[PDB]
């Protein structure tokens, strides 16, 4: 109700106490842990534990450990069993979900504010003190195939996995799902090593939604020992640039042509983000023709068949991938990629108008505000901020940063993509889809 | 219908031939004689046994 | 084998007329037949269960 | 210091105001810099006869394609360069057009919404090009097993009634629909008395009312002797439809009975009953430990790929039941335990599991309103079905009054010994006969 | 649900089946009486006296 | 501290009664440990399924050779018997957890 | 603006105990549905989309 | 194209009260099932004799 | 395909041509995983009618008189091959394919573009092939000359 | 033609309980009384029927 977009709330006639908003409390513990407690006085309370234990932190030996660790929740711990956790969570109606990207791994629990203390114990025990019994890990192993099958049912979820694989030789290239050869090859020893190395104060942050600061403060820092020195990540990564082409006889061809962009926090990343909306990265009108979308409009002429195209901006803590993602028939797959690619080249040549930039800034500002508007989306925004950075930035400050992006910076961002080393990942019927050297 | 029915290694599955057995829809009335014959058989045994108690 | 022997005692005394030696032995054998299975045998299993650390 | 009960009381109260022509202007004030505003109208398949069935889907398609003031894509261009999101959905009873933008952008969003409603263009080329568009995803929607089954269930549960029509409508009706039918449909169902303009976000209620007064005043009501048309009851019909197609891998089956309706208070008790049965589809970490007995058994021996419990509510009817996705040799094994769970609540429901269901229902209401977008839908839809909008605290009062005795009585009134409607699709050879399905509504068989 | 007590749930389940169990015993009673026209039961009924 | 509830059993002391019973039971003569002769119910059967492969495979052969001895109505030589002191419970830790799990599950149902 | 959803870039799969497994951030698929060719492939070994908790 | 399906006319076999599409089917549900069970109850009564 | 791919060297060679070429020569010798069951009799008839046509054939026999071979071979077609999106005229591209399967032993194939058969440059590579060693000559040897 | 796949769609499948049934190797002589009991039934019925032809 109250802190569902800015972490500073406007005055709303202080009376009663629940009907009154307040400021935000941000603290960093001496051991490096970060606590960002919120009290919006909402009926529902949400607690999230954000960890730098993404899928990129697995080395070549223990691939897929993060996927199994994502599924490893609701298992027997040192304080609560698997039965007690599943029964205890559902009895109070609460939910327990684990969100894992290539960099972070968020442990989120949602329930009502009356029973948030119960959800506290079931969160620390799952996150910090898992038993990882051999029989239980073995029984959960076939779920890896089931989870990977449904997640790969969507064709564009598989190109993104190959896109990072083709572009990196390192951490960021690891897929989010356990490899086909590792289903059954994961062992409780690997899970204990992954948990011990990658669960530490310096790589964790606790975020709450409707909970007092001392309640969060007292339940944070117990037994965090060492950083993630197991392998690969924890010692930087590097960008490669490649091309992965997979054929599966599908009717629709998915193509993702990207380049090297800047990491988050950097002022150049904002240039790509506003450039991402100049090119158009998602419809705003249901069943619309995308008149303002430069990419869709560019391919509209010539191609008179079903197709789709949008910008792609995958930004990370150390690097990033920027480019366009397209969907087209195999009969005219090459035309759509080439037409969309040529439009980006015109942007790099300075053929950009200030009203086009002004609209893109408006889309970026609006798109960000609605992203944090939801209670669940708001937790993810601050949670990742407390991990990538050491403090929270209010949305008003973010809007200023977006408004402080010069039109020249957008052109330079376009030049970086055009002149950069590309990384193409394609899927479907690749009879007509061109290669990187063919643009 | 009450449970998953659990169990099953008993003589109930032998009785699935009387409950869940597939049968043609257009089976005419000339077919009750199969069950009628079984009715006749156990009827002779029932009356015959009580007849044999005085014969 | 105490129950088997008692079952043989019941068989032996079943074919004998009801007089003063078989009245006493008959009651004792019968009361032991039920006592063994109902009380002594379940108590026997409990004693050994304790005797085997479980 | 802020208990669960106290937080519900501090939720801002919805403000509802009526215009001169009968337009209901509603809003909920908040602190977000963003907001969404939309118009909910009483229209859908149930309001269309066979001749004009599927007009709403045809009308909705052309709603954003051009207006009198902004012909062509100018209406779309105004929204996109502004940074707002434009969406629209239509069901058998309601259609909506809501636009999400910044709070400072409210004055322009309302002006656009009036143009879409009052000044639809329906250019002759637009219908011809949209007719081929509507004929396209109709072929696509044939591949959606879940949507086809629910259309099958609606077809036979309310057979011979307006409620049995599809929102999209038959393909033949799509081809033969002309501009005359569309504009006639607009002039008959798009009227101020049957309208509500809702909003939520960082907007003052005074601003929204004044904006509606400026733009929606031109809207008219009580057009002719028809004025505001009234609905007619639709009779539930216990039946069974089986589209047996062995090529498709999985079997989708939905079985439901007549519900209470939108305004019936027995919805709260029924919604607790559905929460007790729960849902599960092959991706939960709980597995055999799931509290719901149906979910626990379905996950222990891998009964279904998916299953869920629904309560569709209408003006005077409903479809209360469940829908499950399973193998071709698991239909009988789960329909037996699905109906077995229903007869347990009707006969023997313990207070402990109702407490689990009550808590589950409590979280469903609070967590559904995760922003301005679902709040306006709740504000707009309630004002068309419940009349007033029910506060969350009031919902808690009704939820706290449900116990085991209420659940046993309410379930036994709609579930026990009632003829259900069955819809099947795929390899449904194992699907038990209707008499086997019908006789599963009661126990002890004597 | 209250801190895992000792057999509260089964007491609630038993009470649900008590009204039908009590009426089920009537079939065992009346049906047995109906079978063999038991003398001291068919004396309080008005029609069958 | 063993044998019988009394401080001293009938046949002197208390610890030697259990040692005397172990040789009297005679499952050591067959080459079986104590937990190789337990009754397999729905509880013990699950606790067997959690045994490590090195320990489960060892149990299989100990049972397999014992049935060979029982088939021939023979026993292992005097040097191949299971010593009472060297007999260790390889199944008690696994049984206890299934005891703990079943007790929690059973008591949670009644609430 | 430091997250994986605000930038609408990479993916973030979710595994839950009371909710369905949901994976996917923003990437171009909505605009492809309007010229309908993406047939929404059958639920062959698949769970129910959109989840059920609201 | 699945929306082209329409349940055929069952009015030939429909009971007289559920013939009207406007009138709700819940009004006569008690009596529609009451008459059918009356046949079953009267058949078992005759067989019991 | 499963049995023929049991040998890990078969997979690398199939991937080596896939990585190196884009055109005809990059096609694997085994039906792709998505095409098992998707092949139709009309496709087989088209393949036969286009490629099983005399000028692309050659009849060779051992221990058979020429008139027997000559007479039996005078019943053939007069057609040539067709076109192809991924197979027709081959053109070298050069790429890199990396597959991970957790195997104990790692197989690697690093190749460049050599010359075609008949050309005198192909003979130069063939003699260069044995300079670097292309197979043992002594059983269990230490490969001194390799 | 598979010798193992015998005349299965008949009553022999039931008779697999007499031929291919898995049985413990360490079965003692005290188990023989199960088969002896069946022989006692057959013997009693065989002699009984011929006794009933003159009784
Ligand atoms: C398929 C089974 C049977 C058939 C077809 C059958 C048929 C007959 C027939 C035709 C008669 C001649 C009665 C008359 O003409 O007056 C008869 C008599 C008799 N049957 Fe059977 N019978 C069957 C089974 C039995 C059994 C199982 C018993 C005894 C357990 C039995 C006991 C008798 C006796 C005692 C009589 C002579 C008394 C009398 O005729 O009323 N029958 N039976
Ligand atoms: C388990 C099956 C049976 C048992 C245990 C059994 C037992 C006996 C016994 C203990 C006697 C007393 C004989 C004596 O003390 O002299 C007897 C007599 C007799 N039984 Fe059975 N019987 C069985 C089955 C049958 C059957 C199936 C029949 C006829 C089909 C039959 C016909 C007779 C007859 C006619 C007698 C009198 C003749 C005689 O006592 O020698 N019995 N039976």
């Amino acid at each position: 109700s109250l802190k569902v977009a800015p972490k500073v709330k406007a005055t709303e006639a202080p009376a009663g106490v629940p009907p009154h908003p307040q400021d935000l409390e941000f603290t960093r513990l001496p051991n490096g842990l970060v606590i960002a407690s919120l009290e919006n006085y909402a009926p529902a309370s949400r607690i999230g534990l954000f960890i730098k234990a993404g899928s990129r932190y697995e080395n070549s030996n223990n691939l897929g450990t993060s996927h199994l660790l994502r599924l490893a929740s609701s298992l027997t711990t040192k304080g609560a069993s698997s039965f007690k956790i599943t029964r205890g969570i559902e009895a109070v109606g609460g939910k327990l979900s684990v969100t894992s990207t290539r960099e972070n791994m968020a442990y989120t629990v949602e329930c009502l504010r009356d029973d948030v203390d119960i959800l506290m114990e079931f969160l620390l025990n799952v996150t910090t003190a898992p038993e990882f019994r051999r029989w239980e890990v073995a029984a959960l192993q076939p779920q890896l195939r089931i989870d990977k099958a449904v997640a790969l049912q969507n064709p564009q979820a598989h190109v993104i996995e190959n896109l990072h694989a083709a572009a990196y030789r390192n951490a960021l290239a690891n897929s989010l799902y356990c490899p086909d050869y590792r289903i059954g090859k994961v062992t409780p020893v690997e899970l204990h090593d992954y948990v011990q190395n990658h669960f530490t104060s310096a790589r964790m942050a606790l975020i709450g939604l409707g909970v007092s600061h001392p309640v969060l403060k007292q339940v944070a820092e117990q037994f965090l020992n060492i950083r993630g020195g197991l392998g690969l990540s924890g010692a930087k990564a590097k960008y490669h640039g490649g091309e992965i082409r997979e054929q599966n006889g599908d009717s629709l061809v998915h193509a993702a042509l990207v380049a090297e962009s800047a990491a988050i926090g950097s002022a150049e990343a904002n240039a790509f983000s506003v450039l991402q909306h100049v090119l158009g990265a998602g419809p705003h009108v249901k069943r619309g023709s995308n008149a303002t979308s430069s990419l869709y409009q560019a391919v509209a002429k010539g191609v008179h068949e079903p197709f789709d195209v949008s910008a792609f901006n995958a930004s990370y803590s150390d690097s990033g991938l920027f480019g366009f993602y397209t969907i087209s028939q195999a009969a005219s797959a090459g035309d759509v990629i080439k037409a969309a690619y040529n439009q980006v080249k015109t942007i790099a040549q300075g053929n950009l108008s200030n009203p086009d930039v002004q609209a893109a800034k408006n889309k970026l500002k609006a798109g960000y505000l609605m992203s944090v508007e939801s209670s669940e989306g708001f937790l993810d925004e601050v949670g990742s901020q407390a991990l990538a950075a050491g403090s929270y930035t209010p949305p008003s400050t973010v809007l200023q940063q977006i408004d402080a992006v010069a039109d020249a910076d957008v052109i330079n961002a376009a030049k970086k993509f055009v002149s950069g080393r590309k990384s193409m990942a394609a899927s479907g019927n690749l009879g007509h889809t061109p290669f990187i050297d063919e643009l | 219908m009450t449970n998953i029915r659990k169990s099953h290694p008993l003589m109930k599955i032998v009785n699935n031939a009387f409950i869940d057995l597939p049968a043609p829809s257009n089976i005419s009335s000339w077919w009750n004689f199969g069950s009628l014959l079984g009715i006749c058989l156990i009827l002779q045994i029932l009356t015959g046994l009580f007849l044999a108690m005085h014969y | 084998w105490a129950l088997v022997a008692d079952l043989l005692t019941l068989t032996w005394i079943g074919g004998q007329p009801v007089e003063h030696p078989y009245i006493t032995i008959g009651q004792l054998a019968s009361v032991l037949y039920f006592l063994l299975i109902l009380v002594l045998m379940p108590t026997a299993g409990t004693i050994e269960n304790k005797l085997l650390k479980w | 210091t802020a208990t669960y009960a106290q937080a519900l009381q501090s939720v801002p109260e919805t403000q509802v105001s009526q215009l001169d022509n009968g337009l209901r202007v509603a809003s909920e004030q908040s602190s977000q810099p963003t907001c969404t505003v939309g118009v909910w109208i009483d229209a859908g398949s149930r309001y269309e006869s066979e001749k004009n069935n599927g007009a709403g889907y045809f009308v909705e398609h052309l709603a954003f394609k051009g207006t009198k003031n902004r012909p062509g894509n100018a209406l779309e261009k105004e929204v996109e360069s502004m940074g707002a999101h434009l969406n629209a959905y239509s069901t058998r009873e309601h259609t909506a057009y809501y636009i999400k933008a910044l709070s400072k952008d409210l004055p322009k969003a309302v002006e656009l919404l009036a143009d879409i409603v009052q000044n639809c263009s329906l250019e002759d080329s637009q219908i011809e090009k949209e007719r081929d568009v509507i004929l396209q995803e109709l072929q696509e929607n044939d591949t959606s097993m879940r949507d086809v089954v629910f259309n099958y269930l609606h077809a036979t549960a309310f057979q011979g009634t307006p409620l049995a029509q599809s929102v999209e409508g038959p393909s033949e009706n799509v081809r033969k629909l002309s501009r005359a039918d569309l504009t006639e449909y607009l002039s008959r169902h798009y009227k101020a008395p049957r309208m509500v303009l809702a909003a939520a976000g960082g907007l003052e209620h005074r601003q929204l009312l004044d904006l509606a007064q400026k733009h929606f005043s031109g809207l008219s009501g009580t057009y002719d002797e028809d004025a505001v048309p009234t609905l007619s009851p639709c009779r539930f019909t216990g039946s069974q439809i089986c589209h047996r197609e062995d090529g498709l891998p999985l079997a989708h089956v939905a079985i439901a009975v007549e519900g209470p309706g939108w305004a019936h208070p027995d919805n709260v008790a029924l919604q607790v009953a559905n929460a007790i049965i729960g849902h599960y589809d092959c991706t939960y970490g709980g597995g055999a430990h799931l509290s719901s007995p149906l979910a626990s058994i379905a996950a222990t021996n891998k009964l279904c790929q998916s299953f869920q419990t629904f309560n569709i509510c209408y003006a005077d009817t409903g479809l209360l039941g469940a829908h499950f996705v399973c193998d071709h040799m698991s239909i009988d094994d789960m329909m037996f335990v699905l109906q077995g769970q229903w007869m347990r609540l009707c006969t023997s429901a313990t207070e402990s599991e109702v407490l689990r269901g009550k808590n589950l229902l409590r979280n469903a209401l609070v967590s559904h309103l995760d922003g301005t977008t679902p709040v306006c839908e709740d504000i707009g839809r309630s004002l068309l079905t419940y009349g007033r909008r029910i506060p969350l605290a009031e919902w808690e009062s009704r939820i706290a009054e449900v116990d085991a005795r209420v659940v046993r009585e309410v379930c036994s009134k709609y579930f026990y010994d009632q003829c259900p409607a069955v819809a099947g699709f795929g390899p449904i050879e194992q699907l038990p006969d209707y008499n086997r399905i019908r006789s599963g509504m009661f126990w002890l068989r004597f | 649900m209250l801190t895992r007590f000792l057999g509260p749930r089964y007491r609630q389940l038993a009470r649900n089946w008590v009204p039908t169990a009590s009426l089920w015993g009537a079939v065992g009673a009346v049906g047995l009486v109906w079978a063999t026209d038991w003398r001291l039961i068919l004396d309080w009924v008005p029609y069958i006296n | 501290m063993a044998g019988r509830p009394a401080v001293s059993a009938s046949s002197r002391w208390l610890e030697g009664i259990r040692k005397w019973y172990y040789n009297a039971a005679g499952f050591n003569k067959l080459g079986l440990m104590r937990d190789d002769t337990i009754h397999e119910n729905d509880d013990v059967k699950e606790a067997i399924r959690r045994l490590p492969e090195n320990l489960y495979d060892d149990r299989v052969f100990r049972i397999k050779r014992a049935l060979d001895l029982s088939m021939r109505q023979q026993i292992l030589p005097k040097e191949q018997w299971t010593k009472y002191e060297e007999d260790k419970s390889y199944l008690e830790p696994y049984l206890k957890e299934v005891i703990r799990e079943r007790k929690e599950r059973e008591e949670w149902a009644k609430k | 603006m430091l997250s994986v959803a605000a930038r609408s870039g990479p993916f973030a799969p979710v595994l839950s105990a009371t909710s369905r497994g949901v994976a996917g951030a923003l990437r171009p698929l909505v605009q492809a549905a309007v010229p309908a060719t993406s047939e929404s492939p059958v639920l062959d070994l698949k769970r129910s989309v959109l989840c059920r908790e609201s | 194209s699945h929306t082209d399906i329409k349940v055929p006319d069952f009015s030939d076999y429909r009971r007289p009260e559920v013939l009207d599409s406007t009138k709700s089917s819940k009004e006569s549900s008690e009596a529609r099932k009451g008459f059918s069970y009356l046949v079953t109850a009267t058949t078992t009564v005759g067989v019991a004799y």
